[PDB]
């Protein structure tokens, strides 16, 4: 509220005006780009917000609630991305990443992504071209080879 | 705590209360308000009004 | 690694990491897929005899 | 050190308090997660800053 005043201190009338300051929305979509027993996910909200960034939580298997979320998975980190790279984390597998918009105002509710790791194919398989020569076969593989 | 102040001269009484802090830390960050209630009471003969 | 802001920096902390200890895992995917042209060329020649 | 001062432009008796500004504190512990060829290191700190 904005009332004017003049120089004898007498106020005027009011003029009022409401704005509202909300907590960030949640993400529109999430871009899963898999890897080598790794995950990248790249989040992207309806409208840019400068001012927010991504809070991740991972899941190996699917909750169907969204509010154990805190309880029920492990904390990852706040960013604009996640790489999720873990000797644990195996292709073939779907995974299951909550995340969530995060600013110093509030927090959203939380956005599920089900992902997978690479198939695992001759494109991982190519770099090896002519390269098993010698050593990198296991013993029984030599003497069976040998004979 | 009571105190028994049986003064002479008084009219009126004021307290001075407080809180030491009142922050609600979680894991990590983002503390919280913690809402505490408190209460002042005088003899009042008998019962404690 | 040590602490860093605007005000000033912590004394450093060691910690020793080893890379994965080379498990199957990596190779469990592998399963049935190097077969014709990964391998080098003298084990080439001495499977094809 | 704050002093109140009347409409005279008299100062009063000066109330003192003391606080500090310090380095960040050293991290407390370090989660090393091996990886292929790679090593994530993760920091955390007794409390959160």
């Amino acid at each position: 509220t904005v009332r004017a005043v003049n120089a004898w201190g007498q106020q005027g009338d009011p003029a009022s005006v409401s704005f509202r300051i909300a907590a960030p929305a949640a993400p529109s979509r999430i871009e899963l780009t898999p890897g080598y027993f790794q995950i990248t996910a790249t989040p992207h909200l309806a409208v840019y917000d400068p001012t927010v960034q991504f809070e991740f939580w991972f899941s190996e298997k699917q909750i169907a609630d969204i509010r154990q979320v805190e309880t029920s998975t492990r904390y990852l980190g706040t960013a604009l991305y996640w790489i999720a790279a873990s000797i644990n984390i195996k292709p073939g597998h779907d995974y299951y990443f909550y995340i969530r918009s995060v600013n110093t105002v509030g927090k959203s509710a939380f956005v599920e992504a089900v992902g997978r790791a690479s198939d695992d194919a001759e494109g991982y398989l190519d770099f090896f071209k002519g390269k098993i020569t010698e050593s990198h076969l296991g013993k029984e593989l030599l003497e069976k080879v040998e004979l | 705590i009571t105190r028994t102040i049986t003064s002479a001269n008084i009219d009126r009484l004021r307290f001075t209360f407080g809180v030491q802090a009142l922050v609600e830390t979680t894991s990590k960050g983002d503390r919280n308000p913690s809402e505490v209630r408190l209460l002042v009471q005088i003899q009042r003969n008998g019962g404690w009004v």
